[PDB]
């Protein structure tokens, strides 16, 4: 198999750049359209990190930052697959993830909300996929995170995450949250995206089955980026 | 994600299919029986029997039952057991007979298991898995097998100790008697009414 | 893979122990509550079962008890895949059956029925599942069985199977249907079963491309059984 | 009251002469089209047959052929009744029937399907109705029947049928088939007649409340016949 | 108002239900048959024999045949006969036989028919009315025999002039001929192709 | 025509004997399931009344116990045709009927309700039914009946009727109501039947048509007794 | 087909209705009552009596029974008897009766019954039919009644027989006693708890 | 695993022979039934194609032709799967195809249209299926073709494709058209058909996200072959 | 489970993509045709010619044909042969050839193929199986060609045997011819009318 470029990136699937709703957005979206370019290896071609580097807690938030004890919140387990547009799974693949602690307040000098700060929490993890893109990372259910948009805005519960996979044009960091909230439908951010099925795809879905008794509860989040196209006849990539 | 199939009575007639010489059929040439010590099996032979009693007190003359168990040293025969230690290689661990269609008597011919351990490690008191299938129940039954001379290992045991109604306990006690040279644990099953068998869903 | 606990089985999938409607079933059902315990060694472990001691006819019910001739009644293939919850082929799994004959006759004992005994047919058959989970026998299709429950019952057509597979907690013993029978839905046994999904899960479908020209007619069963789930945080299954 | 004609059959309630989807049809059908005439007293007359040389077991297949012992198959009584389009009902009319067995092969001399014979099953019945039409024989389920159109093909259980009444136009030859029988919707034959309500009146309907315990089921099976117009005015018959 | 049952072939093995001799099953004690001529019945003896092709000219081995005829006076044993003339009490007028598995040849031992009263006071020639079930005949066919010798009756019989395609008319007309003293008609049916035998909507 | 025995009961066409929301079937119902027998002469037969000890005013609760005048209330008059389930009428059945009075009080001494007694007004009848299972009285249309089950709870109008017919096993008592009354859908011992279908069985409908002026309203209410199969083969009744 | 009328409780009054002089109602000149023992009655008199208790051991004060027998000769006083034999041209075959409002017995003045031909050639043990009805009652209750000293005849009963639970089967059998020159059989029933009586559904 | 037969060919499926809408189909279609047979190992085999002699450019009808430049037309490339009915790929199996140029003129000499040649396209490909029986070539959109079976009949654009595989049993020659193409409704030929759902099986479908920029377009096409059946028990193909 | 793809017409041009020389397009070096002989290729050489009729008596001057065999010794070059002898290595047993525009022959060198085991332990006599595809053709028709010279073989022929209709077994059969030294079958192929071919479905 020789492999060509990657499928164009569907701009409808995604948030546009201008989103007034979102306020911040107002200064910070250019006011040029994207130039588009036909793909190069810069754009075909990532970077490779070794398991060598990852620590054995690296994936569990419960217990990487504990030190006098366990953070306090719902103990989630979340886990899923991650397959390029047409379905082939994504091996190697860095995932990083991010959070507020159960109070739904962040770890970062910059978050003054008056939601109590967690000692036991640091809000932050990362994987590689295995050979299946499978992912699967332990931590505690996020608060909701009151924020100045409108005066009384709230993010849903959520999970930042980033990948760095096999092609540059990969790179996708997003958020996902948890079936249920209601704050999902009201939320500027979330809105940001055009269509509902979209809006659907960033929902981790409760896995009751996969849910450990006494211990903790399982939602199911798979990510999907994007593919390449294989070369059967002129390759003009080189 | 998949529903598991859902379970039917045995039936009238489960013999058939499970025990066929039971139902007078000659058509395998290895049939599956009660008897799970060979020539060369390891521990000491226990024989384990007991009748099955109904609502009413009345023995079940056509029910069916299985047993599984780990063998002398309290390792199971089987791909799944991660003890890391090895097995009785002349030991099946399983078993399987029926009632008498007169009497309501059943027995198999065993070894007395071997202490297996529980989780977060502790220790289980040796014990024989058993269940029960037969008309009128619409799912096996589950139950457990202790001994009355392991007393000191009942009392610490992980299961045993999660039935929080203590005088359910005894029932899963079997008691040590002695015909001549041999021993045998007597253990009756009470599916209904006073004193009824405990029973678990795995 | 470092395996845990087999998922809990979902007792709302399954019939209740007590069903007044199936009359036997009145006085062989414990008054008291299933206790439900953690998972340990004693029932994710099972027996295994080597083909060695598996004659060439065992899965064969046209042939394994003939002895003058064929015994009479509709030539059948039956054949299906034993899978997990989680859709995972379950190897080598013990499966039996056993069925009347043609006139819905048993070869037991404490059958009087007056429905006509086959010399030439036992009704007992057993067999392992491949690789694949796949397994495949061959039979007469059995006729109703007339009974007492309610004096005028009758079991629709069935056939009685049975698996012992790779953990105790998977033991099963049921009983599967034909396609169109009138009888399933007037049973008072499949009526136990609270979900009519549930009870369709039951039906043998019929599988006309894999019919054998004047020979054999065929129907697909699939069995699904308890799953395992993976572990990858703490063992305590030990 | 004095009889006219017997309404004119309708041909658009019956299957074609030419049907190319049953092969043998091709050949044994007539290119000209029928020639309609208008009925004389050979068509309105018919032989009578005498209850006198009716045997008693002739309605009785399951035991007018038994030698040493019971059919194998499952037992069925069949009833019904026998009227005309007008719902009167047809008094005295012969009726009989033939079948295969439980195996699904006919005692014929060509027939060489491998479904096994059964010494003490004959297969062919007969009787007259009562004064309401009514008619009742007893018989063991036929099993399907592999033949040669398609080189798959598979007749559903069938009982084959033959009717001598009141008049020659009413003369008929048909088959009934059981409720629920799959084949049933992929059979050649029965899609030779064009309507559907037409081929469901060839379904022999379950009757549940006629089953006899520990015994018998039963199938309802009612027939229709063309009926003959009353004359009121002119009588050209003669 | 209720439709009548649809038809449906007779299928090939139709001789064990209606022929059960001819498919060596004896069943009935009672046989019904192809003689319709008894001790004490009326009119001169005939014999009709013949074959019926099929579109390739092949002959059917499997065809069953009935008739249905009047006595020597032109009268039918049936309750529905309303000439008001005492009909020939030895004789059913039915018959029914099956074709030789082997040449194809099928034969009925029978009277020749008087002339029967047609519609509005006319007269019919006589005749014998005949019907065929078959495998691959979806419907029985109706079809008519007339007899050669009885050409004036014939040229003015209503329903053979109701067939406004004249050349067709002798297809319905049997030969007699006379191999001792016996007087047989041939009548050979032709399902499909030249010469095809006219079949009848009664 | 040779009569076998009564269709099965089909318990599920009726209340069962355990029904908690009716507190008093709490401690009068068996535990155990009740014993299905084939049937014999004993179940198949019953008694015969003569028509000669009936008094020409027992189907008229409205004369047949009025002393100084006529009971207060509405006029009513009941009739309607009693079938067995194969639609066949019931002749000669013995028809009792029993009720309370305008004010929904019983002339019982275990009735204490406030309800008004009326002095002439008795609340029984009986009478048999004609060739055409036709049957036919006059009453007092019954008031709702309060009683004690929760404590607020209410009867709503209803007419007590048992019938004795040919066999033993047609045996029934039950109870009808009158279209409208708004007490139906609340009332526990009228649920505890199974069906909708059923429960409307137990309606006894307005029959305008049936009215006789200036003098008296009509309901039209017909029962089904369970009914007899005929045999035409083995008769082992006896 | 039509589906059965549904049942429904008798009531709490329902001797209104089925036994009107009970309730001191007095407007039938004929009332249906207890007694089937007539002037020129064949057969030895019997008296039947006991008590029905409910789940908690009470015996009910508002209970209705009736019973169906055959005469002295086990022949049926109903056109539906197919014996051929002649009745008892002085006997109804059927009562009625309350139990009393504050003791709870009951009782009926009839005759011991005779044998009656049972299914298949068999014959029934002497026995008579008895259904009650009452408040909380939503089915009319079906028993039977047999006598101890017909222990030879009751153990070769086919009814009897068909219970499978042994032990239920006495549960049928009244005892006989004798006041004084007569004889009475006590017959006690237990809708629920131990010793229920064996209830069927004919 | 051992081979039996291939599944009967569904006639249903199939246009049938003689279809008057298709003129020249009337003198060129058996007025005889096929005779259907039981396979042997004449319909079970078939030929081998090695890959050693097909050319470079044998998928490529862009270039494969092409003299002084390129054809004229619309840039397309065609790809798919070739399955059996059960689902398993067909390997290496000989795909030819041809086709009219973009004026819906074929190199035929028997070809008068007046649509004009193009002298750099030929019209024919072929190539062999991979291991996966994915297949892909590329080519010139075809334009329709006017045609006499009516005056004024019009080919919907079309591409011809022929197939020998593992069976000749399997040996299969049809067409397939583009999604969106109006003639697709008012072809007689594309009507022959009996049911939309398979004429919808000729129909590729545009894949959009396999569009290679500034260069081609691409259709996804699927093609399904009869396929065999497994043998457990008696094996009489030999 | 999925339906097969369904089948069309070959097309009035099926030449360009199946034979493009004949087409005269020269696009691909090794070309497919009707020589299945080769240098060393065993048994005896022979000609296979004929021409396809419609219903009219008229050639078809636009139809493709193909043919696939066994080799001299009954093995087909193909893995799905499973006699377990080894093929001739130097034939591909399959060959395609279009009817001539102007006369409408057609014809293939090939070699007259060895029996062929058949089912059951039968043994088919020799013959090539082949297919025809054209305009007016909307489903590839399937047909055999057997040869007159193995008349004793062809009698014992399963698949002809199949054939009901003995007069149509002979429109299989090819007629043996030798123009010099070569050996020639003529096997005419009739769609419709008289002495129309037997077509298979297979
Ligand atoms: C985050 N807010
Ligand atoms: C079934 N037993
Ligand atoms: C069977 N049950
Ligand atoms: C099984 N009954
Ligand atoms: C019948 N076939
Ligand atoms: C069937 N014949
Ligand atoms: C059979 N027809
Ligand atoms: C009434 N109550
Ligand atoms: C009302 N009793
Ligand atoms: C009132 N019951
Ligand atoms: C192409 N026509
Ligand atoms: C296009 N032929
Ligand atoms: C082009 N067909
Ligand atoms: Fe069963
Ligand atoms: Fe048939
Ligand atoms: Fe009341
Ligand atoms: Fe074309």
């Amino acid at each position: 198999i020789i492999w060509g470029a990657y499928a164009q990136r569907n701009t409808e699937d995604h948030p546009p750049a201008y989103a007034p709703g979102y306020k911040t957005s107002v200064l910070r979206s250019p006011k040029n359209a994207l130039i588009s370019i036909a793909e190069t290896l810069s754009e075909v071609t990532a970077p490779h990190f070794s398991a060598d580097k990852f620590g054995p807690k690296d994936n569990d938030l419960i217990l990487n930052y504990a030190k006098d004890g366990l953070p306090i919140g719902e103990r989630v387990i979340v886990h899923g697959y991650v397959r390029d547009q047409f379905g082939r799974p994504v091996k190697n693949a860095l995932v990083e993830v991010w959070q507020a602690n159960a109070s739904g307040r962040y770890r970062h000098p910059n978050d003054q909300y008056i939601g109590a700060m967690d000692p036991n929490f640091g809000g932050c993890g990362r994987m590689l996929t295995d050979d299946n893109g499978y992912y699967v990372f332990r931590t505690i259910k996020p608060g909701p995170y009151p924020w100045r948009n409108r005066i009384n805005e709230w993010r849903p519960a959520h999970i930042h995450f980033s990948l760095i996979a096999d092609g540059w044009a990969q790179r996708l960091i997003s958020q996902f949250y948890f079936e249920g909230d209601t704050l999902i439908d009201s939320c500027p951010i979330l809105k940001t995206i055009p269509s509902e099925q979209q809006r659907r795809a960033l929902i981790a879905l409760e896995d009751k089955s996969n849910f450990i008794e006494a211990d903790s509860r399982c939602y199911r989040f798979d990510i999907t980026l994007r593919g390449r196209r294989a070369t059967y006849f002129e390759n003009d990539l080189t | 994600e998949l529903k598991e199939t859902p379970s039917q009575t045995g039936g009238p007639y489960v013999h058939i299919g499970l025990l066929p010489k039971q139902a007078n059929i000659e058509v395998f040439e290895h049939n599956l029986d009660n008897n799970l010590v060979q020539d060369n099996t390891q521990g000491q032979r226990i024989r384990l029997e007991g009748q099955v009693f109904d609502g009413l007190g009345l023995p079940l003359r056509d029910v069916l039952i299985e047993i599984w168990q780990a063998d002398t040293n309290g390792v199971y025969p089987s791909q799944a057991d991660t003890q890391g230690k090895q097995v009785d290689p002349n030991f099946l661990g399983w078993g399987r007979t029926g009632a008498d269609f007169g009497t309501g008597f059943w027995s198999f011919n065993t070894i007395k298991p071997g202490a297996v351990p529980g989780r977060k490690g502790s220790t289980q008191a040796p014990h024989i898995s058993l269940i029960i299938f037969a008309r009128g129940i619409n799912i096996g039954l589950h139950t457990r097998v202790y001994f009355d001379d392991e007393a000191e290992a009942n009392a610490k045991d992980p299961v045993l100790n999660s039935i929080e109604w203590a005088t359910r306990r005894q029932t899963l006690v079997a008691k040590r008697e002695e015909r001549d040279g041999e021993v045998v644990y007597r253990f009756d099953i009470r599916i209904q009414g006073e004193n009824e068998t405990v029973f678990f869903d795995i």
